[PDB]
């Protein structure tokens, strides 16, 4: 039949009390319905997978697409909030968090959102990598925007933005926030995937503006709109952005890949004053007690431009620079013990490796620190892998504790071309390629094929061939 | 004081009264100004609905003040520090009155000083980064003429340049002349530039503030 059969499945939606079953027992009503929204959302959102289904549900007449929309624009907050999650799903967009600012749920739907995919036992950095960096294609038909662009074409037409207009107004604040970030999603994906003529009179948004500037209406819908007009623009500016490296990893290789790009092709001095102030104020040299030092002035006075141990031979800089080198060595057990989703953990790992770069900015007086350190490294890395016979199994403290970042240490002291120098000085490679070889411990390869530097040409590429030749098949594979 | 929110049925009446018989320069002002206050902590979240009503007089207090050492101006700078995330779509005509009060050379001192903090305290609940050309030059202009005001203009620059990612990178040469003139040392301002010019992370620089402000409440 016409306009009876098909429509049906959208009945629990536009009928307002749907009765199903002309029997049912009375003690399970509110269950019931919540069973037959979830059958007609399983339904609705599959008509529209076919053709024969969207040709049929958005036909020129009084189809059911209109009827769809119309009950969306009237104040009803149990169907209201049902029809967005259709909407949601429909356009295989992700669902904010519920709540009642719209500075929370912006935070829920950020393409850059850790997921579970991303740990270490699971997708350390490859399954990350996919998620924030883009695909290498730029002219590929991707048959999934024309599919979308022609549902986004038929939804517009029948009035969605108008009826999305008015859901963000006239309503409560729970569904307003999930209205304007759905309307921020569509605006987005209008000028992404739309030809221009069907995109270029869309985000004047007249029905909005008209509304956020009429100042005879009652001031209440005056001002929501005009909070709507600015989360709209919050939520634009949140998608050009973009998606921003969560891990520390994926931070370095992507910033060593901009700066190779940069430096292919083509400040102040702080001489003696400035420098002892900013030192004394950090209270590292005050006392020795961790945890109370003031981080962010040792961050700065590692990062400062001419400051590099090497022109400002100055006492109160080597004491400085001991104490922070017996902090970081993991055989003091102050560093390496601290446990992950510490209050400070990122940011200890960053002045870590800016530590260990400082001293590799001075190349003939910061040779006693480096190779100290290094060779400490390396003394923790060949007994944790089991090249002893003491325990050979300490996997329950490189997962847990901040002391599985020291290869973030050795990948920022392998970018450098006077870093590999002191690299191999100790047995560093000599290390790795032992590593390679066992089959207990999956999660140091990929530790190390995740951290070392393959730009140019030497030891670090025969490591990467090895692991992805010989190794174990998760490895490899992972490699 | 009594009825928080249950004073908006007859919250419009009142402001019709404010507007009455607040005369500009008479002692009424000190009473009408912690009647805002007080109305403000009242409503909380609400107060944008009945704000704009009183925009008017506020404008009219700022430039025609001939009080004393200018102490009606510094109630009304306290009293808008209460105002927190409400002045979001009436920040652009009530930050020019704060930003052409501190950079007056003719004006007193704490009245100056308190504009500098109002400003500096009103971005921990506000985004002041589309006025960022309209309070970077003021700020440089109040540092080389007024060798008193430099502690509390750097901590206002230090509190802007935090919510600014690398949208400041382009006036730190700027401002490096005017620092380097009269040897004005900053030990947060000094931090944020040094995290500005050489990276610290990807994904803390060029971050919404409000973003931050709510992962931090949390
Ligand atoms: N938690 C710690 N952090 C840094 N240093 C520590 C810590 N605990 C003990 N120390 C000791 O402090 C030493 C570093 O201090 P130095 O660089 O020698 O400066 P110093 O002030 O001469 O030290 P001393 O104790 O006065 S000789 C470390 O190598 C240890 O001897």
């Amino acid at each position: 039949r016409a306009d009876v059969e098909l429509e049906r499945i959208l009945a629990p939606y536009t009928d307002f009390h749907y009765r199903h079953s002309p029997d049912t027992a009375e003690g399970q009503l509110k269950e019931d319905r919540e069973a037959r929204f979830l059958a007609s959302k399983m339904g609705i959102i599959a008509t529209f997978r076919s053709w024969a289904g969207i040709i049929n549900l958005c036909k020129p007449g009084n189809s059911g697409i209109q009827s769809l929309i119309g009950v969306l624009c009237i104040p009803n907050m149990e169907i209201r909030r049902g029809l967005l999650e259709v909407l949601y799903d429909i356009f295989r967009l992700p669902l904010p968090v519920v709540t009642e600012e719209f500075i929370e749920a912006l935070l829920s739907v950020d393409p850059g959102r850790f997921q579970d995919s991303w740990r270490l036992s699971d997708g350390f950095v490859a399954a990350e990598a996919k998620t924030i960096l883009p695909h290498r294609a730029r002219s590929r038909p991707d048959l999934m925007d024309n599919y979308l662009a022609l549902i986004l074409s038929a939804f517009i037409r029948n009035g969605l933005l108008e009826g999305l207009v008015e859901v963000i107004t006239n309503s409560d604040d729970h569904i307003s926030v999930r209205a304007t970030i759905l309307l921020g999603e569509l605006l987005h994906m209008a000028n992404t995937i739309l030809p221009h003529s069907h995109s270029h009179h869309l985000h004047c948004l007249p029905t909005l503006m008209n509304m956020a500037a009429s100042f005879d209406i009652p001031k209440e819908k005056r001002l929501r709109a005009s909070a709507a007009l600015n989360c709209l623009k919050r939520f634009h500016e949140m998608k050009k952005r973009g998606p921003k490296p969560y891990s520390l990893h994926l931070d370095h290789i992507i910033q060593k890949a901009i700066a190779t790009h940069q430096k292919r092709d083509q400040i102040l001095k702080d001489t003696e004053e400035a420098l002892l102030i900013n030192l004394r104020d950090s209270q590292v040299l005050q006392h020795k007690e961790n945890l109370e030092w003031n981080w962010n002035l040792i961050g700065t006075i590692l990062k400062w431009p001419n400051v590099n141990l090497r022109n400002y031979k100055d006492e109160q800089l080597h004491r400085f620079v001991r104490r922070l080198l017996y902090f970081y060595k993991p055989s003091s057990k102050l560093y390496a013990n601290l446990d992950l989703d510490f209050a400070k953990a990122k940011q200890l790992t960053v002045v870590g490796c800016q530590f260990t770069e400082f001293l590799l900015e001075s190349e003939e007086d910061g040779q006693g620190y480096l190779e100290d350190l290094v060779k400490d490294i390396v003394q923790w890395l060949n007994a944790s892998s089991g090249m002893k016979p003491e325990r050979s199994l300490q996997n329950n403290g490189l997962l847990t504790t901040l002391s599985q970042h020291y290869f973030l240490f050795i990948g920022t002291l392998s970018c450098h071309p006077h870093g590999v120098k002191m690299l191999e000085k100790c047995s560093v490679f000599q290390c790795l390629l032992n590593l390679c070889s066992l089959k207990n411990q999956d999660h140091l390869l990929k530790l190390t094929v995740s951290s070392l530097d393959y730009s140019r040409d030497g030891l670090a590429r025969v490591i990467l061939s090895k692991i992805l030749t010989a190794a174990t098949d998760a490895c490899r594979l992972y490699a | 004081s009594f009825v928080k929110s249950h004073i908006r049925p007859y919250m419009d009446e009142i402001v019709t009264l404010m507007r009455e018989f607040w005369v500009m320069n008479t002692s009424i002002q000190s009473t009408i100004i912690l009647l805002i206050e007080q109305i403000v902590v009242a409503l909380g979240g609400e107060f944008k609905l009945y704000l704009p009503q009183l925009i008017p007089h506020m404008l009219r207090v700022f430039m025609h003040d001939n009080s004393p050492g200018r102490i009606v101006s510094i109630k009304l700078l306290a009293a808008i520090q209460l105002f927190g995330a409400n002045l979001d779509d009436y920040l652009h005509l009530l930050l020019p009155p704060i930003v052409k009060l501190f950079d007056a050379p003719e004006a007193p001192l704490p009245s100056r000083k308190a504009a500098l903090e109002t400003v500096d305290r009103l971005t921990e609940s506000l985004d002041f980064t589309d006025y960022a050309s309209r309070i970077i030059h003021p700020i440089v202009r109040t540092l080389d003429q007024s060798p008193e005001l430099r502690s509390t203009a750097m901590d206002t620059l230090s509190s802007l340049v935090f919510q600014l990612g690398k949208k400041y990178q382009i006036f730190i040469p700027m401002v490096n002349k005017v620092l380097v003139r009269h040897r004005i040392n900053h030990q947060r301002y000094d931090v944020l530039i040094c995290r500005i010019v050489k990276g610290y992370t990807l994904a803390d620089e060029e971050e919404d503030p409000l973003i931050y402000q709510h992962r931090m409440l949390r």
